[PDB]
RNA sequence: ACCUCGUUGGAUCAGGACAUCCCGAUGGUGCAGCCGCUAUUAAAGGUUCGUUUGUUCAACGAUUAAAGUCCUACGUGAU
């Protein structure tokens, strides 16, 4: 994960998720997209 | 037990050892978390202005039980990899550095007499 | 069994380029057999050290402890130290300027 | 009769029945090895079972310099020179790894401590590895040997020339100045034999000790 | 009952004798400590509700004292439950799998050897004693100017708090508390004497009380299927012990000298 | 110059002897260490030398002090 | 709007923060394993000895798993 004050989807599969009180992008295709909030 | 700034008797066949000095070799540093060398401790020595790997083979500290006590504190120099530096060591070499932890299988080739 | 037998036959099947054993007499308190082997080169002392210590770890002696292989940080002189017998591993100039057979056979007999 | 100085043991509080678990200990185990008579300055030869190689005995010969420790951990510290290093080893009369002690030569020295051979001169620690043992004759007194040692230098492991030492065997005008020896005069400590409190009556604990090891044999 | 898995048996209250050396087959030597059981009984039984828990207790009580100096309630406790008084009673934890009835006797051979103990008792009583001896503080140089503190405290707390933090190492009193050996090892069981070679150190004095128990480190943890579980009974004589109970590794006196073949 | 002059002759043929039954080591090297040994020394040494290098050599036949196998 | 210049450590004992130096757990990596780099979480524990310098420091030597950044009226001098 990289934390970023903006969340920004990078590919087509990178999908915002509130999980644990806080956003992520996850991406199962690229992995070097996760972001967290 | 050897400390910094103990001097030392170097009991090797090496040309450092055996060479001349104003200044007789002088523990530097000892290899081992508390500052305090035993009988297979390396400790590190300043010889004619060098410093050089060194291994305890005998010290006055007296020691446990059936083990030899002795009347100075014997070092065999070492190079950094663990090649002995001089090739034969006259005085008797305790036989207790035999299954301590650490090399000292080619130590004990070079040695000549076990105590 | 491991004995010197396996021994002898294991470094000559890795083909060492010099074999020699010392009968240590028991009144002296080190061993029994003093193996002293040259070889080509670093490589090949790590190979066949490593190929005869697995064979002792897999051969038999459970309750023998185990042995560790000294001199691996260095390039021309590695050394295992067995139960009954030591195997020193060398280049031709190591053992030439260390000469342990004269050491070994002629013990207060040399310089 | 001599008994072993390890039996009698130091005054304190502990209990009388530690001291027969112990010497039932120490007679048992000397039912197995034969523990000589012998005193600090004999010469003895000690061979001892090796852990560190395989089943192959170690033998160390050396002047008795120091019997200390009493009960099953008593030790003998005894000294010699191999190629001009002076060794000294401590061993354990009752550990189960010493196979033999042999008394090379059975005799006492003027002291009963000669831990000044460490700054004697080495002549007076050396003895050869392979002396063949003297031999006594079954009734007689052991002999004292009362051999004075020349020091070396000043500079010593302790003071003594000093009188709470108590040493005997030291050559001491030939060292050190009469004025030195007036200086170490000054600890003195004259009523230190007349105090009657002070003295360790063993004859009792003696008899009693010879009393158990009679029943042993 | 037999035993279970989770059961604890009670433990005794020996008598530290004093230390010898032993030594092990491969050569070393280990310092053992002799504990002798002199007249140890159990004396009192309470269930879990008054335990002041959720675990029985058993309380067990060891070297016979004058009933001259003893209180009156204890005279009668004592008279009630048919014994003479103990110096020192102490209770251990059980379930009720190991209970047993007050009265009943208990004997060195209640442990056996490669068994591990625990051992409680008062330290060595040192008086008041200063934070060097204490607590190991370093104190001050002895000369280059140090005038009247060479081991005293060093500053006691920091300027701000205004105060000294509970619990702040200073002079006082040094031992004479409780304090436990764990995992101690029960090399030898001298049946006849009823002493237990118990490995390494014991808290206290010579002939002083200790509290012996079933070792309650993890690794230890089940090891009481082999051992006597209630306790020992001589009475029951299914087989008369030997004199010496040994552990398998001890170097036993009147064995042949031991060679390292 | 040595103790006699057959005696170091002797001496080399008794080491050859013995290595003739060698088992374990290498027959070759054995017999190139044993020329070496009395070919890089034994050809211009002093009278003074000679005893010992001939007293260390029969040590060596005599192989008390450990034996090569 | 010219020049200048206006209480401090150490020792002892440390309390605390985490913005983590090491030890722990994870995500990613322009890392195949080894590794390095980066980020999240983690303050239970630990965090060396010397030479020159009064050094506040700094450099150097030898180590270390690491030789952390700080606050505590130099933290602390009725020690
Ligand atoms: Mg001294
Ligand atoms: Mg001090
Ligand atoms: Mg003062
Ligand atoms: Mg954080
Ligand atoms: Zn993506």
């Amino acid at each position: 994960f990289k934390n970023k004050t903006v969340l920004k989807k990078r590919c087509k599969d990178c999908y915002l998720v509130k999980r644990r009180g806080r956003w992520y992008v996850y991406c199962k295709t690229h992995p070097r997209h996760k972001q967290r909030q | 037990a050897i400390q910094k700034m103990t001097r030392v008797r170097v009991v090797d066949n090496s040309a450092l050892g055996n060479s001349p000095y104003h200044r007789a070799p002088r523990c530097i540093h000892v290899y081992k978390k508390n500052g305090v060398g035993k009988v297979g401790d390396q400790i590190l020595l300043a010889i004619k202005g060098q410093k050089k790997k060194a291994l305890i083979v005998g010290h006055c500290m007296p020691g446990p039980r059936m083990t030899p006590r002795f009347d100075s504190n014997n070092v065999v120099l070492i190079e950094d990899n663990g090649n002995p530096v001089g090739t034969r060591i006259k005085t008797p070499i305790p036989t207790s550095l035999r299954k301590r932890e650490g090399e000292y299988s080619k130590v004990l080739a070079i040695a000549q007499n076990f105590v | 069994k491991f004995d010197i037998d396996m021994m002898v036959s294991l470094l000559r099947q890795e083909n060492a380029r010099d074999i020699c054993v010392i009968q240590v007499p028991p009144e002296m308190r080190y061993t029994d057999y003093f193996v002293i082997v040259s070889g080509t080169s670093t490589r090949h002392l790590h190979a066949m050290a490593f190929y005869v210590v697995k064979m002792y770890k897999h051969l038999k002696c459970k309750r023998d402890p185990h042995v560790k292989i000294e001199g691996k940080d260095t390039d021309d002189w590695l050394c295992v130290d067995f139960g009954s017998m030591v195997i020193h591993l060398m280049l031709p100039e190591t053992r030439e300027i260390y000469e342990l057979e004269k050491l070994w056979t002629l013990r207060s007999y040399d310089d | 009769r001599f008994l072993s100085p390890e039996f009698i043991p130091r005054r304190g509080r502990t209990d009388p029945l530690k001291f027969q678990i112990e010497r039932k200990d120490m007679l048992e185990r000397r039912k197995v090895l034969h523990i000589p008579e012998f005193y600090v300055g004999s010469i003895l030869r000690v061979t001892t079972a090796d852990p560190y190689a395989s089943g192959k005995i170690s033998q160390f010969l050396g002047i008795c310099i120091q019997r200390s420790g009493r009960g099953l951990g008593a030790t003998f510290i005894l000294r010699n020179v191999i190629e001009g290093q002076g060794v000294e080893i401590c061993f354990e009369l009752y550990n189960p790894r010493v196979q033999e002690i042999q008394v090379v030569k059975l005799e006492k020295r003027l002291d009963d401590s000669l831990l000044y051979l460490r700054d004697a001169l080495p002549e007076y620690s050396t003895f050869d590895v392979n002396m063949k043992p003297v031999v006594q004759e079954p009734n007689q007194k052991v002999p004292v040997n009362e051999l004075k040692v020349k020091m070396k230098p000043k500079p010593w492991s302790k003071r003594w020339e000093r009188p709470n030492f108590n040493i005997k065997g030291i050559r001491f005008d030939l060292c050190l100045t009469e004025q030195q020896m007036k200086e170490a005069q000054k600890w003195n400590q004259p009523w230190l034999e007349f105090d009657m409190m002070r003295e360790y009556d063993t004859s009792k604990i003696e008899a009693a000790i010879w009393k158990e090891i009679e029943a042993s044999k | 009952h037999p035993w279970e898995p989770g059961s604890f048996r009670v433990g005794l209250i020996a008598l530290k004798l004093g230390m010898m050396p032993l030594w092990t087959k491969d050569g070393q030597k280990h310092v053992v400590t002799l504990l002798q059981v002199q007249d140890c009984h159990v004396l009192k039984y309470t269930s879990k509700e008054n335990c002041n828990g959720k675990m029985a207790t058993l309380s067990v009580g060891g070297k016979t004292v004058s009933r001259f100096r003893k209180a009156t309630s204890i005279l009668e406790f004592y008279r009630e439950l048919g014994l003479p008084p103990k110096q020192t009673v102490k209770i251990f934890n059980i379930t009720d799998n190991a209970a047993i009835k007050p009265g009943t006797p208990l004997y060195a051979a209640h442990f056996r050897p490669g068994q591990y103990v625990d051992v409680t008792a008062k330290t060595i009583g040192k008086g008041f004693q200063g934070v060097m001896k204490r607590w190991g503080f370093k104190g001050q140089p002895a000369t280059h100017g140090q005038t009247k503190t060479h081991r005293r405290p060093g500053a006691v707390a920091t300027g701000d708090i205004g105060r000294v933090w509970p619990g702040t190492k200073m002079p006082g009193k040094m031992g004479n508390i409780y304090r436990t050996e764990y995992g101690l090892k029960v090399w030898r069981i001298n049946t006849k004497h009823n002493i237990i070679y118990v490995n390494g150190s014991v808290p206290g004095h010579k002939n002083c009380l200790v509290k012996v128990k079933d070792s309650k480190l993890p690794a230890y943890k089940d090891l009481g299927k082999n051992l006597p579980f209630p306790t020992y009974f001589p009475d029951g004589d299914e087989e008369e012990l030997p004199e010496d109970l040994y552990d398998e590794n001890v170097c036993q006196p009147g064995a042949p000298s031991i060679t390292f073949a | 110059a040595p103790w006699s002059r057959e005696a170091v002759l002797s001496l080399y043929r008794a080491l050859l002897r013995q290595g003739r039954q060698l088992r374990y080591t290498d027959r070759d090297f054995y017999f190139a260490s044993i020329r070496r040994e009395f070919r890089k020394n034994q050809k211009l040494e002093d009278a003074e030398a000679r005893e010992r290098q001939l007293e260390k050599g029969l040590v060596f036949l005599n192989g008390k002090l450990g034996r090569i196998i």
